[PDB]
Protein backbone atom coordinates (compact mmCIF):
# COMPACT_ATOMS: atom_id res chain seq x y z
CA UNK A 1 0.00 0.00 0.00
CA UNK A 2 2.80 2.23 1.43
CA UNK A 3 6.55 2.00 -0.82
CA UNK A 4 8.68 1.22 1.62
CA UNK A 5 13.07 1.55 1.59
CA UNK A 6 13.27 -2.41 2.26
CA UNK A 7 10.54 -4.42 0.75
CA UNK A 8 10.66 -7.40 3.18
CA UNK A 9 11.90 -5.68 6.21
CA UNK A 10 13.41 -8.29 8.76
CA UNK A 11 12.03 -8.27 12.21
CA UNK A 12 13.50 -5.00 14.24
CA UNK A 13 13.18 -4.38 17.65
CA UNK A 14 13.51 -1.76 20.31
CA UNK A 15 16.15 -0.98 22.65
CA UNK A 16 13.53 2.14 24.58
CA UNK A 17 16.37 4.29 23.52
CA UNK A 18 14.24 7.43 21.99
CA UNK A 19 14.18 9.68 24.93
CA UNK A 20 18.24 10.47 24.39
CA UNK A 21 18.33 13.98 24.06
CA UNK A 22 22.53 14.32 22.85
CA UNK A 23 23.30 11.66 20.60
CA UNK A 24 24.70 13.17 17.44
CA UNK A 25 28.50 14.54 17.51
CA UNK A 26 29.19 18.13 17.11
CA UNK A 27 31.22 19.74 15.04
CA UNK A 28 34.25 20.06 17.60
CA UNK A 29 33.48 16.94 18.84
CA UNK A 30 34.45 15.14 14.84
CA UNK A 31 36.86 17.30 14.43
CA UNK A 32 38.51 16.34 17.17
CA UNK A 33 38.29 12.89 15.96
CA UNK A 34 39.64 13.81 12.22
CA UNK A 35 42.41 15.10 13.66
CA UNK A 36 44.19 11.57 15.35
CA UNK A 37 44.21 10.86 11.15
CA UNK A 38 47.46 13.25 11.34
CA UNK A 39 49.73 10.88 9.48
CA UNK A 40 50.42 11.80 5.62
CA UNK A 41 50.02 8.26 4.29
CA UNK A 42 45.77 8.08 5.59
CA UNK A 43 45.25 11.86 4.16
CA UNK A 44 43.10 10.04 1.20
CA UNK A 45 41.06 7.64 3.40
CA UNK A 46 40.25 10.60 5.97
CA UNK A 47 38.75 12.17 2.81
CA UNK A 48 36.68 9.47 2.05
CA UNK A 49 35.66 8.81 6.35
CA UNK A 50 34.63 12.62 6.39
CA UNK A 51 32.34 12.18 3.46
CA UNK A 52 31.12 9.04 4.98
CA UNK A 53 30.06 10.98 8.13
CA UNK A 54 28.52 13.61 6.40
CA UNK A 55 26.16 11.39 4.27
CA UNK A 56 25.36 9.62 7.45
CA UNK A 57 24.41 12.54 9.18
CA UNK A 58 22.43 13.45 6.02
CA UNK A 59 20.73 10.30 6.09
CA UNK A 60 19.63 10.07 9.71
CA UNK A 61 17.96 14.08 9.47
CA UNK A 62 16.77 12.49 6.10
CA UNK A 63 14.76 9.68 8.40
CA UNK A 64 13.47 12.14 10.33
CA UNK A 65 12.48 14.73 7.65
CA UNK A 66 10.27 11.99 5.84
CA UNK A 67 9.04 10.64 8.63
CA UNK A 68 8.75 12.59 12.06
CA UNK A 69 5.39 11.75 12.39
CA UNK A 70 6.21 8.22 13.31
CA UNK A 71 6.52 7.35 16.63
CA UNK A 72 9.54 4.88 16.06
CA UNK A 73 11.77 7.52 14.37
CA UNK A 74 13.11 8.61 17.45
CA UNK A 75 14.51 5.05 18.06
CA UNK A 76 16.25 4.61 14.61
CA UNK A 77 17.82 7.82 14.38
CA UNK A 78 19.27 7.61 18.02
CA UNK A 79 19.99 3.97 17.31
CA UNK A 80 22.02 5.20 14.45
CA UNK A 81 24.14 7.63 16.04
CA UNK A 82 24.89 5.44 19.34
CA UNK A 83 25.94 2.61 16.92
CA UNK A 84 27.93 5.56 15.20
CA UNK A 85 29.57 6.14 18.42
CA UNK A 86 30.69 3.34 19.14
CA UNK A 87 32.71 2.58 15.67
CA UNK A 88 34.19 6.16 16.70
CA UNK A 89 36.08 4.33 19.20
CA UNK A 90 37.69 2.12 17.07
CA UNK A 91 38.34 5.15 15.05
CA UNK A 92 39.84 6.51 17.53
CA UNK A 93 42.40 3.73 18.69
CA UNK A 94 42.97 3.17 14.89
CA UNK A 95 43.28 6.89 13.47
CA UNK A 96 46.25 5.75 10.73
CA UNK A 97 45.24 2.38 10.10
CA UNK A 98 43.80 3.01 6.40
CA UNK A 99 42.70 -0.12 6.47
CA UNK A 100 40.68 0.01 9.15
CA UNK A 101 39.27 3.69 8.02
CA UNK A 102 37.79 1.68 4.78
CA UNK A 103 35.93 -1.06 7.61
CA UNK A 104 34.49 2.17 9.72
CA UNK A 105 33.62 3.28 6.23
CA UNK A 106 32.05 -0.13 4.91
CA UNK A 107 30.11 -0.32 8.59
CA UNK A 108 28.64 3.09 8.71
CA UNK A 109 27.21 2.33 5.31
CA UNK A 110 25.62 -1.00 6.77
CA UNK A 111 23.90 1.15 9.81
CA UNK A 112 22.50 3.43 7.75
CA UNK A 113 20.95 -0.03 5.30
CA UNK A 114 20.20 -0.91 9.37
CA UNK A 115 17.98 2.14 10.03
CA UNK A 116 16.49 1.89 6.48
CA UNK A 117 15.30 -1.48 7.61
CA UNK A 118 14.11 -1.17 10.80
CA UNK A 119 12.50 2.02 9.79
CA UNK A 120 10.60 0.27 6.97
CA UNK A 121 9.93 -2.54 9.63
CA UNK A 122 8.24 -0.22 11.86
CA UNK A 123 6.27 0.94 9.13
CA UNK A 124 4.87 -2.10 8.75
CA UNK A 125 3.16 -2.66 11.92
CA UNK A 126 1.47 0.70 12.02
CA UNK A 127 -1.37 0.14 9.46
CA UNK A 128 -2.52 3.63 10.58
CA UNK A 129 0.65 5.61 10.14
CA UNK A 130 0.70 4.38 6.55
CA UNK A 131 -2.76 5.92 6.00
CA UNK A 132 -2.13 8.50 7.09
CA UNK A 133 1.29 9.22 4.97
CA UNK A 134 -0.24 8.28 1.98
CA UNK A 135 -3.55 10.63 2.49
CA UNK A 136 -1.03 13.45 2.51
CA UNK A 137 0.85 12.15 -0.66
CA UNK A 138 -3.28 11.99 -1.93
CA UNK A 139 -3.86 15.58 -1.21
CA UNK A 140 -0.21 17.11 -2.03
CA UNK A 141 -1.12 15.84 -5.98
CA UNK A 142 -4.85 16.91 -5.57
CA UNK A 143 -3.00 20.50 -4.78
CA UNK A 144 -0.65 19.63 -7.64
CA UNK A 145 -3.64 20.79 -9.88
CA UNK A 146 -5.50 23.01 -7.80
CA UNK A 147 -2.33 25.30 -7.91
CA UNK A 148 -1.83 25.12 -11.71
CA UNK A 149 -2.00 29.06 -12.30
CA UNK A 150 -1.74 30.44 -9.55
CA UNK A 151 0.73 33.13 -8.38
CA UNK A 152 2.99 31.14 -5.34
CA UNK A 153 4.67 33.82 -3.76
CA UNK A 154 6.52 31.94 -0.96
CA UNK A 155 9.03 34.33 -0.23
CA UNK A 156 7.96 35.56 3.66
CA UNK A 157 6.89 31.76 4.03
CA UNK A 158 3.48 32.81 4.94
CA UNK A 159 1.52 31.94 1.51
CA UNK A 160 2.07 27.84 1.93
CA UNK A 161 0.34 27.46 5.43
CA UNK A 162 -2.52 29.92 4.10
CA UNK A 163 -3.03 28.03 1.24
CA UNK A 164 -3.10 24.37 3.01
CA UNK A 165 -5.79 26.37 5.26
CA UNK A 166 -7.84 27.01 2.50
CA UNK A 167 -7.96 23.75 0.34
CA UNK A 168 -7.36 21.35 3.50
CA UNK A 169 -7.87 23.49 6.21
CA UNK A 170 -10.58 21.27 8.13
CA UNK A 171 -9.88 17.70 7.49
CA UNK A 172 -9.20 16.47 11.06
CA UNK A 173 -6.08 15.25 10.01
CA UNK A 174 -4.48 18.62 8.89
CA UNK A 175 -5.81 20.39 12.35
CA UNK A 176 -5.21 17.74 14.22
CA UNK A 177 -1.70 16.54 13.39
CA UNK A 178 1.39 18.93 12.81
CA UNK A 179 3.42 16.59 10.90
CA UNK A 180 0.73 15.88 8.53
CA UNK A 181 -0.62 19.35 7.64
CA UNK A 182 3.91 20.16 7.75
CA UNK A 183 3.50 17.84 5.25
CA UNK A 184 1.10 19.27 2.67
CA UNK A 185 2.94 22.79 3.71
CA UNK A 186 5.89 21.11 2.97
CA UNK A 187 4.54 20.10 -0.40
CA UNK A 188 3.52 23.62 -1.87
CA UNK A 189 7.24 24.64 -1.27
CA UNK A 190 8.32 21.62 -3.99
CA UNK A 191 4.49 22.07 -5.92
CA UNK A 192 6.31 25.40 -6.49
CA UNK A 193 9.50 23.88 -7.69
CA UNK A 194 8.29 21.34 -9.88
CA UNK A 195 6.45 24.14 -11.59
CA UNK A 196 10.05 26.29 -12.15
CA UNK A 197 11.12 22.82 -13.62
CA UNK A 198 13.07 21.54 -11.06
CA UNK A 199 13.79 17.50 -12.25
CA UNK A 200 15.99 16.71 -8.91
CA UNK A 201 12.46 16.45 -6.66
CA UNK A 202 12.31 13.02 -6.42
CA UNK A 203 15.80 12.24 -5.19
CA UNK A 204 14.93 15.20 -2.90
CA UNK A 205 13.26 12.68 -0.33
CA UNK A 206 10.98 9.90 -0.23
CA UNK A 207 7.84 12.12 0.11
CA UNK A 208 8.96 14.07 -3.00
CA UNK A 209 9.55 10.75 -4.27
CA UNK A 210 5.86 9.37 -3.86
CA UNK A 211 4.24 12.51 -4.86
CA UNK A 212 5.52 13.04 -8.01
CA UNK A 213 6.22 9.75 -9.18
CA UNK A 214 3.43 9.68 -11.43
CA UNK B 1 51.15 3.37 34.23
CA UNK B 2 47.23 4.34 33.89
CA UNK B 3 45.66 4.77 37.57
CA UNK B 4 42.66 5.98 36.18
CA UNK B 5 39.56 3.93 37.98
CA UNK B 6 37.25 1.93 35.62
CA UNK B 7 33.54 2.01 35.42
CA UNK B 8 32.32 -1.55 34.02
CA UNK B 9 28.71 -2.54 32.73
CA UNK B 10 27.62 -6.37 31.95
CA UNK B 11 24.98 -7.67 30.57
CA UNK B 12 24.19 -11.30 30.67
CA UNK B 13 21.36 -13.37 29.00
CA UNK B 14 21.16 -16.91 30.58
CA UNK B 15 19.03 -20.00 29.32
CA UNK B 16 18.65 -22.77 31.54
CA UNK B 17 18.05 -26.48 29.81
CA UNK B 18 16.36 -29.28 31.82
CA UNK B 19 15.84 -32.86 30.34
CA UNK B 20 16.32 -31.58 26.55
CA UNK B 21 14.44 -28.41 26.06
CA UNK B 22 11.04 -29.92 27.84
CA UNK B 23 11.85 -26.98 30.52
CA UNK B 24 13.15 -23.98 30.04
CA UNK B 25 14.28 -20.62 32.43
CA UNK B 26 15.67 -17.29 31.38
CA UNK B 27 17.69 -15.40 33.56
CA UNK B 28 18.28 -11.65 32.35
CA UNK B 29 20.63 -9.63 34.54
CA UNK B 30 22.21 -5.97 34.54
CA UNK B 31 25.76 -5.81 36.65
CA UNK B 32 27.52 -2.67 36.95
CA UNK B 33 30.82 -3.49 37.92
CA UNK B 34 31.11 -6.49 40.19
CA UNK B 35 27.47 -5.93 41.24
CA UNK B 36 23.93 -7.09 39.58
CA UNK B 37 21.55 -4.31 39.92
CA UNK B 38 18.43 -5.85 38.08
CA UNK B 39 17.41 -8.96 36.69
CA UNK B 40 14.32 -10.60 34.49
CA UNK B 41 13.47 -14.40 35.31
CA UNK B 42 11.09 -15.97 32.97
CA UNK B 43 9.78 -17.63 36.50
CA UNK B 44 8.50 -14.02 37.73
CA UNK B 45 7.62 -12.57 34.86
CA UNK B 46 8.35 -9.15 35.03
CA UNK B 47 11.62 -7.21 36.12
CA UNK B 48 13.02 -6.97 39.76
CA UNK B 49 15.67 -4.75 41.11
CA UNK B 50 18.41 -6.90 42.87
CA UNK B 51 19.91 -3.84 44.20
CA UNK B 52 18.40 -0.13 44.94
CA UNK B 53 20.05 1.52 42.18
CA UNK B 54 18.55 -0.87 40.14
CA UNK B 55 14.51 0.02 40.71
CA UNK B 56 14.24 3.24 38.30
CA UNK B 57 15.18 0.21 35.70
CA UNK B 58 12.50 -2.52 37.13
CA UNK B 59 10.05 0.45 37.40
CA UNK B 60 10.46 1.74 33.65
CA UNK B 61 11.06 -1.65 31.73
CA UNK B 62 8.08 -2.80 33.61
CA UNK B 63 5.51 -0.53 32.29
CA UNK B 64 6.36 -1.46 28.79
CA UNK B 65 3.35 -3.91 27.71
CA UNK B 66 5.22 -4.46 24.49
CA UNK B 67 8.52 -5.47 26.15
CA UNK B 68 7.58 -7.83 28.66
CA UNK B 69 5.40 -9.74 26.55
CA UNK B 70 8.34 -10.33 23.75
CA UNK B 71 10.70 -10.99 27.43
CA UNK B 72 7.67 -13.97 28.29
CA UNK B 73 8.07 -15.42 24.85
CA UNK B 74 11.56 -15.36 24.46
CA UNK B 75 12.03 -18.63 26.55
CA UNK B 76 10.98 -20.06 23.14
CA UNK B 77 11.94 -17.29 19.87
CA UNK B 78 15.38 -17.27 22.21
CA UNK B 79 16.34 -19.89 24.36
CA UNK B 80 14.79 -22.74 22.78
CA UNK B 81 15.46 -21.26 19.14
CA UNK B 82 19.76 -21.38 19.29
CA UNK B 83 19.54 -24.58 21.64
CA UNK B 84 18.34 -26.22 18.10
CA UNK B 85 20.33 -23.57 16.10
CA UNK B 86 23.38 -25.68 17.90
CA UNK B 87 22.81 -28.87 19.10
CA UNK B 88 24.79 -30.45 16.50
CA UNK B 89 28.12 -29.03 17.12
CA UNK B 90 27.07 -28.78 21.14
CA UNK B 91 24.73 -31.03 23.10
CA UNK B 92 25.87 -33.91 20.31
CA UNK B 93 29.60 -32.95 20.08
CA UNK B 94 31.63 -35.71 21.29
CA UNK B 95 35.21 -36.10 21.55
CA UNK B 96 37.10 -39.65 22.48
CA UNK B 97 39.81 -39.32 24.99
CA UNK B 98 43.58 -39.80 24.65
CA UNK B 99 44.63 -42.23 28.10
CA UNK B 100 47.73 -42.68 28.86
CA UNK B 101 49.45 -43.82 32.34
CA UNK B 102 53.64 -43.24 33.10
CA UNK B 103 55.15 -42.62 36.76
CA UNK B 104 55.87 -40.20 38.86
CA UNK B 105 57.58 -39.26 42.10
CA UNK B 106 55.53 -37.88 44.93
CA UNK B 107 58.99 -36.91 46.13
CA UNK B 108 62.56 -35.66 44.69
CA UNK B 109 63.48 -38.06 47.66
CA UNK B 110 60.82 -41.19 47.17
CA UNK B 111 60.78 -44.18 45.38
CA UNK B 112 58.04 -44.51 42.65
CA UNK B 113 55.40 -43.48 44.59
CA UNK B 114 52.24 -42.56 42.05
CA UNK B 115 51.14 -43.39 38.82
CA UNK B 116 49.52 -41.04 36.86
CA UNK B 117 46.55 -41.68 34.63
CA UNK B 118 46.61 -38.60 31.56
CA UNK B 119 43.06 -38.30 30.48
CA UNK B 120 43.43 -35.63 27.88
CA UNK B 121 41.37 -33.86 24.96
CA UNK B 122 37.85 -35.26 25.32
CA UNK B 123 34.04 -33.45 25.30
CA UNK B 124 31.61 -33.51 27.02
CA UNK B 125 33.33 -33.39 30.67
CA UNK B 126 31.55 -35.70 32.36
CA UNK B 127 34.03 -38.56 32.56
CA UNK B 128 35.05 -41.55 35.19
CA UNK B 129 38.38 -43.02 35.46
CA UNK B 130 38.85 -46.08 37.75
CA UNK B 131 42.35 -47.81 39.12
CA UNK B 132 42.42 -51.30 39.43
CA UNK B 133 45.26 -53.23 40.84
CA UNK B 134 45.09 -57.04 39.73
CA UNK B 135 41.27 -56.71 38.90
CA UNK B 136 40.46 -55.27 42.27
CA UNK B 137 39.39 -51.96 42.16
CA UNK B 138 41.63 -48.99 44.49
CA UNK B 139 40.03 -45.77 45.66
CA UNK B 140 41.72 -45.34 48.92
CA UNK B 141 45.03 -43.89 46.95
CA UNK B 142 43.72 -41.75 44.30
CA UNK B 143 44.18 -38.34 44.06
CA UNK B 144 43.26 -36.21 41.45
CA UNK B 145 43.64 -32.48 39.53
CA UNK B 146 39.73 -32.60 39.03
CA UNK B 147 38.14 -31.84 35.90
CA UNK B 148 40.11 -29.16 33.86
CA UNK B 149 37.96 -27.01 31.05
CA UNK B 150 41.09 -26.41 28.32
CA UNK B 151 38.82 -23.03 26.78
CA UNK B 152 39.14 -24.95 23.43
CA UNK B 153 35.72 -27.51 24.22
CA UNK B 154 38.03 -30.25 25.24
CA UNK B 155 38.41 -31.58 28.96
CA UNK B 156 41.49 -33.06 30.40
CA UNK B 157 42.10 -34.56 34.16
CA UNK B 158 45.25 -36.63 35.71
CA UNK B 159 43.84 -38.95 37.87
CA UNK B 160 46.97 -40.65 40.22
CA UNK B 161 47.65 -43.67 42.07
CA UNK B 162 49.35 -43.62 45.56
CA UNK B 163 51.08 -47.29 45.45
CA UNK B 164 54.72 -48.50 45.41
CA UNK B 165 54.25 -51.17 42.46
CA UNK B 166 56.00 -54.70 43.54
CA UNK B 167 57.22 -56.74 40.10
CA UNK B 168 54.15 -59.13 39.21
CA UNK B 169 50.96 -56.56 39.73
CA UNK B 170 48.97 -55.28 36.99
CA UNK B 171 47.58 -52.30 37.49
CA UNK B 172 44.57 -50.54 34.79
CA UNK B 173 43.11 -47.17 34.47
CA UNK B 174 39.86 -47.29 33.14
CA UNK B 175 37.96 -44.80 31.88
CA UNK B 176 34.30 -45.02 30.68
CA UNK B 177 33.24 -41.69 28.54
CA UNK B 178 29.98 -41.00 26.13
CA UNK B 179 32.45 -40.66 23.27
CA UNK B 180 32.95 -44.65 23.80
CA UNK B 181 30.44 -47.11 24.28
CA UNK B 182 33.20 -49.92 25.77
CA UNK B 183 35.46 -48.67 28.74
CA UNK B 184 38.73 -47.57 27.55
CA UNK B 185 41.56 -49.61 29.07
CA UNK B 186 45.32 -48.81 29.84
CA UNK B 187 47.78 -51.35 32.02
CA UNK B 188 51.02 -51.10 33.68
CA UNK B 189 53.26 -53.80 34.04
CA UNK B 190 55.00 -53.32 37.39
CA UNK C 1 15.73 -29.67 39.09
CA UNK C 2 18.54 -31.60 37.34
CA UNK C 3 19.75 -28.87 34.76
CA UNK C 4 21.42 -29.99 31.84
CA UNK C 5 22.85 -27.25 29.68
CA UNK C 6 23.15 -23.32 29.76
CA UNK C 7 23.87 -21.06 26.91
CA UNK C 8 24.06 -17.76 27.78
CA UNK C 9 24.89 -14.34 25.37
CA UNK C 10 27.24 -12.23 27.67
CA UNK C 11 28.63 -8.65 26.89
CA UNK C 12 30.18 -5.93 28.41
CA UNK C 13 31.70 -2.22 27.87
CA UNK C 14 34.11 -0.65 30.00
CA UNK C 15 35.77 2.62 30.30
CA UNK C 16 37.59 4.85 30.02
CA UNK C 17 38.88 2.45 27.83
CA UNK C 18 36.54 2.64 25.53
CA UNK C 19 36.14 -1.70 25.11
CA UNK C 20 32.75 -3.58 24.87
CA UNK C 21 32.51 -7.33 24.28
CA UNK C 22 29.81 -9.51 22.45
CA UNK C 23 29.79 -13.10 23.12
CA UNK C 24 27.87 -16.59 23.28
CA UNK C 25 28.91 -19.40 25.65
CA UNK C 26 27.84 -22.78 25.99
CA UNK C 27 28.28 -24.48 28.81
CA UNK C 28 31.31 -23.18 29.62
CA UNK C 29 32.62 -22.86 26.33
CA UNK C 30 33.03 -20.32 23.54
CA UNK C 31 30.27 -20.68 20.68
CA UNK C 32 31.21 -17.40 19.28
CA UNK C 33 32.22 -13.52 19.87
CA UNK C 34 31.69 -10.30 17.62
CA UNK C 35 35.03 -9.09 16.58
CA UNK C 36 33.53 -5.08 17.46
CA UNK C 37 36.81 -3.02 15.53
CA UNK C 38 35.83 -5.67 12.26
CA UNK C 39 32.26 -5.78 13.08
CA UNK C 40 32.40 -9.77 12.14
CA UNK C 41 30.86 -13.02 14.06
CA UNK C 42 34.58 -15.44 14.67
CA UNK C 43 33.64 -18.94 15.20
CA UNK C 44 35.51 -19.93 18.10
CA UNK C 45 36.10 -23.70 15.81
CA UNK C 46 35.56 -22.76 12.67
CA UNK C 47 32.90 -26.15 12.11
CA UNK C 48 30.52 -23.86 13.61
CA UNK C 49 30.37 -21.42 11.39
CA UNK C 50 29.56 -24.18 8.54
CA UNK C 51 26.38 -25.03 10.33
CA UNK C 52 25.42 -21.42 11.96
CA UNK C 53 26.01 -17.91 11.07
CA UNK C 54 24.86 -14.74 13.12
CA UNK C 55 24.61 -10.94 12.22
CA UNK C 56 27.31 -9.14 13.45
CA UNK C 57 25.03 -5.97 13.20
CA UNK C 58 23.37 -7.21 15.87
CA UNK C 59 26.35 -7.11 18.54
CA UNK C 60 26.91 -3.15 17.27
CA UNK C 61 23.54 -2.28 17.97
CA UNK C 62 23.63 -3.64 21.58
CA UNK C 63 27.08 -2.66 22.64
CA UNK C 64 25.92 0.88 21.73
CA UNK C 65 23.13 0.77 24.37
CA UNK C 66 25.47 -1.21 26.31
CA UNK C 67 27.53 1.58 25.81
CA UNK C 68 24.93 4.34 26.92
CA UNK C 69 23.93 2.76 29.85
CA UNK C 70 27.67 2.46 31.14
CA UNK C 71 27.65 6.31 31.18
CA UNK C 72 24.14 6.44 32.67
CA UNK C 73 24.95 3.98 35.25
CA UNK C 74 28.23 5.59 36.35
CA UNK C 75 26.53 9.09 36.72
CA UNK C 76 23.83 7.24 38.86
CA UNK C 77 26.29 5.60 41.19
CA UNK C 78 27.75 8.69 41.57
CA UNK C 79 31.02 7.25 40.07
CA UNK C 80 31.60 4.69 42.20
CA UNK C 81 35.07 2.97 40.10
CA UNK C 82 34.87 -1.00 40.30
CA UNK C 83 37.56 -2.74 42.87
CA UNK C 84 40.21 -4.32 41.27
CA UNK C 85 40.59 -8.20 41.61
CA UNK C 86 43.54 -9.78 40.78
CA UNK C 87 43.94 -13.09 38.77
CA UNK C 88 45.29 -16.52 39.48
CA UNK C 89 47.26 -17.96 36.97
CA UNK C 90 47.93 -21.54 35.87
CA UNK C 91 50.19 -23.06 33.35
CA UNK C 92 49.67 -26.53 31.85
CA UNK C 93 50.09 -28.87 28.86
CA UNK C 94 47.76 -30.05 26.49
CA UNK C 95 48.48 -33.13 26.85
CA UNK C 96 51.49 -35.28 28.65
CA UNK C 97 54.94 -34.11 27.08
CA UNK C 98 57.32 -36.23 24.92
CA UNK C 99 60.67 -35.24 23.99
CA UNK C 100 59.95 -33.09 20.36
CA UNK C 101 56.52 -34.38 20.50
CA UNK C 102 54.27 -31.59 19.56
CA UNK C 103 52.63 -30.31 22.57
CA UNK C 104 50.25 -26.99 23.50
CA UNK C 105 51.27 -24.81 26.74
CA UNK C 106 47.75 -23.64 28.64
CA UNK C 107 47.84 -20.11 30.27
CA UNK C 108 44.83 -20.01 32.32
CA UNK C 109 43.99 -16.58 33.70
CA UNK C 110 40.96 -16.59 36.02
CA UNK C 111 38.76 -15.14 38.97
CA UNK C 112 39.52 -11.47 37.79
CA UNK C 113 38.26 -7.85 37.24
CA UNK C 114 38.17 -5.40 35.43
CA UNK C 115 38.54 -7.04 31.64
CA UNK C 116 41.67 -6.26 30.77
CA UNK C 117 44.73 -7.85 30.97
CA UNK C 118 48.75 -8.12 29.10
CA UNK C 119 50.38 -11.65 29.07
CA UNK C 120 53.13 -12.37 27.50
CA UNK C 121 54.73 -15.79 26.45
CA UNK C 122 58.09 -16.32 27.89
CA UNK C 123 61.13 -18.90 26.64
CA UNK C 124 64.51 -18.76 28.45
CA UNK C 125 64.21 -15.01 29.04
CA UNK C 126 62.83 -14.00 25.44
CA UNK C 127 59.06 -13.56 24.61
CA UNK C 128 57.51 -16.21 22.24
CA UNK C 129 55.13 -14.75 19.42
CA UNK C 130 54.85 -16.63 16.36
CA UNK C 131 51.62 -19.31 16.81
CA UNK C 132 50.08 -18.22 20.22
CA UNK C 133 46.41 -17.46 20.36
CA UNK C 134 44.06 -16.28 22.99
CA UNK C 135 40.22 -16.54 23.86
CA UNK C 136 38.09 -13.54 24.22
CA UNK C 137 37.27 -12.66 28.20
CA UNK C 138 34.56 -15.28 29.44
CA UNK C 139 32.39 -14.84 31.74
CA UNK C 140 32.14 -16.36 35.80
CA UNK C 141 28.65 -16.96 37.58
CA UNK C 142 30.59 -14.44 40.51
CA UNK C 143 30.72 -11.51 37.65
CA UNK C 144 34.26 -11.81 37.18
CA UNK C 145 36.59 -12.99 34.08
CA UNK C 146 38.44 -16.40 32.32
CA UNK C 147 40.73 -15.84 29.62
CA UNK C 148 43.08 -18.49 27.90
CA UNK C 149 46.01 -18.11 26.11
CA UNK C 150 47.89 -21.11 24.30
CA UNK C 151 51.49 -21.58 22.72
CA UNK C 152 52.14 -24.21 20.38
CA UNK C 153 55.77 -25.61 21.46
CA UNK C 154 58.32 -28.60 20.40
CA UNK C 155 58.92 -30.10 24.19
CA UNK C 156 63.04 -29.90 24.89
CA UNK C 157 65.14 -30.79 27.48
CA UNK C 158 66.82 -27.02 27.50
CA UNK C 159 63.78 -24.73 27.75
CA UNK C 160 61.50 -23.15 30.46
CA UNK C 161 58.43 -21.29 30.07
CA UNK C 162 56.59 -18.95 31.75
CA UNK C 163 53.62 -16.60 31.22
CA UNK C 164 53.94 -13.24 32.37
CA UNK C 165 49.89 -11.62 33.62
CA UNK C 166 49.73 -7.67 34.36
CA UNK C 167 46.84 -6.84 36.03
CA UNK C 168 46.01 -3.39 38.01
CA UNK C 169 44.83 -5.57 40.91
CA UNK C 170 48.41 -7.14 40.83
CA UNK C 171 51.38 -5.40 42.70
CA UNK C 172 54.01 -6.75 40.78
CA UNK C 173 53.34 -8.30 37.20
CA UNK C 174 53.51 -12.37 37.92
CA UNK C 175 54.67 -14.84 36.96
CA UNK C 176 54.02 -18.60 36.38
CA UNK C 177 56.85 -20.84 35.50
CA UNK C 178 56.64 -23.90 33.20
CA UNK C 179 60.22 -26.67 32.88
CA UNK C 180 58.60 -30.07 32.53
CA UNK C 181 58.81 -29.71 36.56
CA UNK D 1 20.55 -21.82 11.12
CA UNK D 2 20.66 -18.61 12.88
CA UNK D 3 21.37 -17.49 16.45
CA UNK D 4 19.14 -14.80 17.41
CA UNK D 5 20.31 -12.62 20.46
CA UNK D 6 18.01 -10.37 22.92
CA UNK D 7 17.92 -6.65 22.35
CA UNK D 8 19.80 -4.58 25.23
CA UNK D 9 17.34 -2.09 27.14
CA UNK D 10 18.08 1.22 27.46
CA UNK D 11 18.08 2.04 31.33
CA UNK D 12 15.91 4.47 33.06
CA UNK D 13 16.16 7.89 32.26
Amino acid sequence: SMKLRVENPKKAQKHFVQNLNNVVFTNKELEDIYNLSNKEETKEVLKLFKLKVNQFYRHAFGIVNDYNGLLEYKEIFNMMFLKLSVVFDTQRKEANNVEQIKRNIAILDEIMAKADNDLSYFISQNKNFQELWDKAVKLTKEMKIKLKGQKLDLRDGEVAINKVRELFGSDKNVKELWWFRSLLVKGVYLIKRYYEGDIELKTTSDFAKAVFED
Amino acid sequence: GDTRPRFLWQLKFECHFFNGTERVRLLERCIYNQEESVRFDSDVGEYRAVTELGRPDAEYWNSQKDLLEQRRAAVDTYCRHNYGVGESFTVQRRVEPKVTVYPSKTQPLQHHNLLVCSVSGFYPGSIEVRWFRNGQEEKAGVVSTGLIQNGDWTFQTLVMLETVPRSGEVYTCQVEHPSVTSPLTVEWRA
Amino acid sequence: IKEEHVIIQAEFYLNPDQSGEFMFDFDGDEIFHVDMAKKETVWRLEEFGRFASFEAQGALANIAVDKANLEIMTKRSNYTPITNVPPEVTVLTNSPVELREPNVLICFIDKFTPPVVNVTWLRNGKPVTTGVSETVFLPREDHLFRKFHYLPFLPSTEDVYDCRVEHWGLDEPLLKHWEFD
Amino acid sequence: PKYVKQNTLKLAT
